[PDB]
């Protein structure tokens, strides 16, 4: 404002364009990891979805939101969230599974009552298979009626880009009995079960690592956008500030003259 | 004095900022010019020639020194002040010294990065 | 500053103004008679300086930091008058190299003040234009020669507006 | 400047503009947080116009504060309300946006004066936000808002 | 042949690799899954992953988990949970793991808790027993 106050503002501007900027190349560089990383994965989740694809096993008849905690960086969040109030009408079941908290936010009410669990930590060293297990795992001992659940995560599509996805589970492992699944061998509700187990883990850790590819890239995006913006307004201001600076001085000189010398 | 007597001294100039705020006072009261920020122009001469005195001579002359410590204690960012200015025209290199780092308990506090010799490299031993 | 910035200098009054016989003209205004000395011996050093010869591609004209403003400014006048000689005179493409016309501006508008004048924006000469002018419409190239003037600026209040 | 500033005393209502608007293309483009008649009261004008008016006075307000946080951001952090309301404050500007006929001339584009209850109306309306899905070009440059209602459709 | 996709999350050995043979112990059993399977899903127990490509090699892993599943098609996708070779599995700590893993054995508890060791005991044994 008054040239100090720019100066204020201006400091500020510069330290958020460099903390813009410290999260946009920390973003990038945990994605940077990150998409690489992707490769044996992602093809592990693709491989996941695996038997439907093939033999498909369709009822008539949970969901699922995946992301991180944080923010909707991309529209990760709200996108599930629009889908899934969309959803919870229609009847699967209407359990909420919310990997990312910031799916607890979106959907956060009586998705304070739809979720069966959440999840944290979403990031803060990229997702691993173990997760997926994890919050198979306890996923398992849980009260859904497993119906026909879906998971509904951003799967990214390239580094500009990302899908908000629904898979559907085959959690009626009935229908994961039924059908054409039947020349199926090793059919046991054992191995059934028992491989719907693995791959709620596998789909899992895939889709969250989506999810999370994207949150890092939607970030990088944003981290950067941010900092092109802290940019120009540094040039904005950074003139008529100058011009105002001097100004000042000038004034100054000028009531020194004329107003303190000359005439004081 | 003790240049010319191939002698080694150290002048510490703490502060000229006191000095010039005396010195426009100066002027003024002369009812003379003072000049940019308020301050006289030649207190730049002033100052010049001050430091122009101060020098590294060839020890034909005995060779001695006046290395000069002028000291500006700084109102922050004012370095535009023209006194400063000046000086940072002037100058063998600055002393920038950071107090927050000094906050932060970095003591030196300097602001290394503002911080410069000029000239380096000469004043430099070997070993450093 | 001091890069080899001199040494470029040095350098560049090397590659044309011997390549092509121009000359050179170095008037040091304001400057530090350390750094004026400095590059003395770097000239001597360089070679560019001969001590040997006066015919060292350069002339040096030093005003610093302890005249009168004016007078440190008037170095630039002086140089000026010098490589006049030179192209006119010598009918050639003189190289006017400055350090540091920003200096001599400061000086200019130093003597205004004293001098009983306004000296208008930034404190600065009101004719600080008509010195500019003046001079640089000094600076050309005529018919008998060249002034290439290479003017070491200073960047004052790290601006240039 | 201080003189304006002076100025000021002596004025009962004005009109200040804002050639920042203005930029924007806009006509009328205003300051309108000083954009007064002094007498401002719901007794004086009819309360509609005033109450209308302080809400206006603060959506607009309330945006201003927004653009500066959403330029300091985006606007999607920013509860997408408000971000509606941000919109409709454009709109609203829109909608001020006023095109005349002397300057059809300039403008390519029709001469309008609009009686007031039909603007109480328009910016209540706007207020009541129905409208919105409606685009700001629809509002830009009208008479009454009705007009921009049949733009829009035009528009769609 | 096969698709086969000799994979882990980690890892991707062979990718719809035009392999003979894995030699594929599912909790199922071992057998010797041939180029391009019927419909038949497999858990996979801890054993060895036998990587007949087609090429002679056939290939260790040990693996610990996870999926083959040995399609319809002719897709085999081992999705080893983790499947590493002997290379990287150290004989010191899984046989010492092993004996130790009985040892925790006769203190624990339930079929469950027993369990945490057998399956370990069954694991690290699977392990000392390919390596």
């Amino acid at each position: 404002a008054t040239l100090k106050d720019i100066t204020r503002r201006l400091k500020s501007i510069k330290n958020i364009q460099k903390i813009t900027k410290s999260m946009k190349m920390v973003a990038a560089a945990k994605y940077a990891r990150a998409e690489r990383e992707l490769k044996p994965a992602r093809v592990y989740g693709v491989g996941s979805l695996a038997l439907y694809e093939k033999a498909d096993i369709k009822t008539p008849e949970l969901i699922i939101g995946v992301s991180s905690d944080r923010g909707l960086c991309g529209a990760i969040h709200s996108s599930v969230a629009k889908q899934m109030k969309s959803e919870a009408a229609n009847l699967k079941e209407v359990k909420i599974i919310g990997v990312g908290d910031k799916i607890r936010s979106i959907l956060h009410r009586t998705h304070s009552d739809q979720f069966l669990v959440t999840f944290k930590e979403v990031g803060r060293r990229p997702p691993t298979f173990g997760d997926a297990s994890v919050i198979a795992l306890e996923l398992l001992n849980s009260g859904y009626e497993f119906d026909e659940g879906s998971i509904i995560f951003n799967r990214f599509r390239s580094v500009i880009s990302y899908k908000t996805e629904e898979k559907p589970i085959f959690s009626l492992d009935t229908i994961s009995s039924a059908e054409s699944m039947s020349i199926y061998d090793d059919i046991d509700a054992d191995v059934l079960r028992n491989y719907q187990e693995y791959s709620l883990a596998n789909i899992i850790y895939y889709s969250l690592k989506e999810s999370t590819t994207s949150e890092q890239s939607a970030r990088m995006t944003a981290m950067d956008n941010a900092s092109k913006n802290a940019s120009e307004m540094i040039d904005k201001l950074t003139l008529t500030f100058n011009r105002t600076r001097q100004a000042v001085i000038t004034k100054e000189l000028i009531e020194i003259i004329s107003g303190a010398a000359a005439l004081d | 004095y003790f240049r010319d007597n191939g002698k080694h001294a150290l002048i510490i100039y703490d502060d000229l900022s006191k000095q010039a705020v005396a010195y426009r006072q100066m002027s003024l009261l002369l009812r003379r010019p003072p000049g940019r920020e308020a301050y006289p122009g030649d207190v730049f001469y002033l100052h010049s020639r001050l430091l122009e005195r101060a020098a590294k001579m060839n020890d034909a002359f005995g060779g001695g020194s006046l290395t000069a410590l002028p000291v500006i204690e700084t109102q922050a960012g004012d370095v535009s002040a023209y006194i400063p200015t000046n000086v940072i025209s002037i100058t063998d290199g600055q002393i920038f010294l950071e107090t927050e780092l000094f906050y932060k308990g970095i003591r030196p506090a300097i602001n290394v990065g503002l911080s410069v010799s000029r000239v380096g490299s000469a004043a430099q031993t070997r070993a450093m | 500053a001091g890069v080899g910035k001199t040494v470029l200098i040095m350098e560049l009054i090397n590659n044309v103004a011997k390549a092509h016989g121009g000359y050179s003209v170095f008037a040091g205004v304001g400057e530090r008679t350390r750094e004026g000395n400095d590059l003395y011996h770097e000239m001597i050093e360089s070679g560019v300086i001969n001590l040997k010869d006066a015919t060292s591609k350069v002339a040096l004209v030093y005003g610093q930091m302890n005249e009168p403003p004016g007078a440190r400014a008037r170095v630039a006048l002086t140089g000026l008058t010098v490589a006049e000689y030179f192209r006119d005179q010598e009918g050639q493409d003189v190289l006017l190299f400055i350090d540091n016309i920003f200096r001599f501006t400061q000086a200019g508008s130093e003597v205004s003040a004293l001098l009983g004048r306004i000296p208008s924006a930034v404190g600065y000469q009101p004719t600080l234009a008509t010195d500019m002018g003046t001079m640089q419409e000094r600076i050309t190239t005529t018919k008998k020669g060249s002034i290439t003037s290479v003017q070491a600026i200073y960047v004052p209040a790290d601006d240039l507006t | 400047d201080p003189a304006p500033a002076t100025t000021f005393a002596h004025l009962d209502a004005t009109t200040v503009l804002s050639r920042a608007i203005a930029e924007l293309g806009i006509y009328p483009a205003v300051d309108p947080l000083d954009s007064t008649s002094r007498i401002m009261d719901p007794n004086i004008v009819g309360s509609e116009h005033y109450d209308v008016a302080r809400g206006v006075q603060k959506i607009l307000q309330d945006y201003k504060s927004l653009q500066d946080i959403i330029a300091i951001l985006g606007m999607d952090e920013l509860s997408e309300e408000d971000k509606l309301t941000v919109s409709r404050a454009r709109k609203i500007q829109r909608f001020l946006s006023q095109p005349f006929q002397v300057a059809e001339v300039f403008t390519g584009h029709l001469g309008k004066l609009v009686p007031l209850k039909e603007t109480i109306k328009g910016f209540q309306q706007i207020l009541a936000g129905e409208y919105d899905h409606l685009p700001e070009q629809a509002f830009y440059m009208v008479g009454p808002i009705e007009e921009a209602v049949a733009k829009a459709d035009k528009l769609a | 042949q096969m698709s086969f996709t000799f994979a882990s999350p980690t890892q991707v050995f062979f990718n719809s690799a035009n392999v003979r043979q894995v030699d594929v112990p599912t909790q199922t059993g071992a057998f010797g899954i041939l180029a391009a399977h019927v419909p038949t899903l497999q858990v996979l127990r801890p054993g060895l992953v036998v990587v007949h490509a087609e090429d002679g090699t056939t290939s260790k892993y040990f693996v610990s988990s996870g999926s083959v599943t040995v399609n319809a098609d002719s897709s085999v996708q081992l999705l080893a949970e983790e499947a590493v070779t002997l290379d990287m599995l150290d004989l010191g700590a899984a046989k010492a793991n092993l004996e130790k893993a009985q040892s925790e054995l006769l203190g624990a508890a339930d079929e469950a808790t027993r369990a945490e060791i057998q399956i370990r005991i069954e694991a690290n044994e699977a392990l000392v027993k390919a390596l």
